[PDB]
């Protein structure tokens, strides 16, 4: 279930060192390197809200097997998908990753839903 | 559950064409050819996957007559000499012209707008 | 001189995609591939 | 069954852009940002 869901890509994508996305703050969703275990600010809450017991059961005759994929590696898959979505937009899943500015990525996302690109360029501030 | 998954693929992939991602297989889905297998079915998915790309200079809009010009289809790209209109899926140089652009707002709105001359097909016709 | 070894799982090749406002990449070539999918 | 649904949304909502109605969440789907959660996954869907 984790192989068919978490990891959709065979490559690792990273965000640029200088962050200017055009006024959008992704810091909350992206992993913070200052933390000891790599996670984002949203994942930090997701880990605290969701809850040794497994060792006592292991000795009681019920073995709890450790998962093949560690939680830290799961966070790296997401960070790679987040970096790709931001940097590569929609092009990393359909083939070779293409460099596009995120401002023009939304322009294509709006043209697909029936919104003229001019809306973004003019109202991008709001 | 597996039979239902194949059933949907027969209709979406083989019979029709699917724009959804990671259903008919990696890349844009073109056509699917079903093949018989024992107690099952096999699908041959023909897809369109881009390979090689080249980095170009782009701008959100062009400014000529004083109003921001936006692409009707494609994006604005430059090799360092002249600005061309090209599709996102492939590189097909096209001259910037009023027919390929649309006038909206003013040049003082778009951030990063570049100045250039938009080709007007009616200008050279005046000589005829 | 081969034997069994224990290693950390590789998470995939490292790919750093450049990001800039005026930088864009338009594919100059394409490949049509055939994917085989089997279902019971 | 739930894992397969997460895989479908991951490809359509996150990797690509889907026009499906209310599959990626109410409104026109723009982009989806996945987030890791214990024994599962969380999707943040940006809609118009």
């Amino acid at each position: 279930n984790t192989q068919e869901v978490f990891a959709q890509v065979k490559q690792i994508y990273k965000t640029p060192p200088i962050k200017d996305f055009g006024g959008f703050n992704f810091s909350q969703i992206l992993p913070d390197p200052s933390k000891p275990s790599k996670r984002s600010f949203i994942e930090d809450l997701l880990f605290n809200k969701v809850t040794d017991l497994i060792c006592a059961q292991k000795f009681n005759g019920l073995t709890v097997l450790p998962p093949l994929l560690t939680d830290e590696m799961i966070a790296q898959y997401t960070s790679a998908l987040l970096a790709g979505t931001i940097t590569s937009g929609w092009t990393f899943g359909a083939g070779a990753a293409l460099q596009i500015p995120f401002a023009m990525q939304m322009a294509y996302r709006f043209n697909g839903i029936g919104v003229t690109q001019n809306v973004l360029y003019e109202n991008q501030k709001l | 559950a597996s039979a239902n998954l194949a059933a949907t693929k027969m209709s979406e992939c083989v019979l029709g064409q699917s724009k959804r991602v990671d259903f008919c297989g990696k890349g844009y889905h073109l056509m699917s050819f079903p093949q018989s297998a024992p107690h099952g079915v096999v699908f041959l998915h023909v897809t369109y996957v881009p390979a090689q790309e080249k980095n170009f200079t782009t701008a959100p809009a062009i400014c000529h007559d004083g109003k921001a010009h936006f692409p009707r289809e494609g994006v604005f790209v430059s090799n360092g000499t002249h600005w061309f209109v090209t599709q996102r899926n492939f590189y097909e140089p096209q001259i910037i012209t009023t027919d390929n652009t649309f006038v909206s707002g003013n040049c003082d709105v778009v951030i990063g707008i570049v100045n250039n001359t938009v080709y007007d097909p009616l200008q050279p016709e005046l000589d005829s | 001189s081969q034997s069994i070894i224990a290693y950390t799982m590789s998470l995939g090749a490292e790919n750093s995609v450049a990001y800039s406002n005026n930088s864009i990449a338009i594919p100059t070539n394409f490949t049509i591939s055939v994917t085989t999918e089997i279902l019971p």
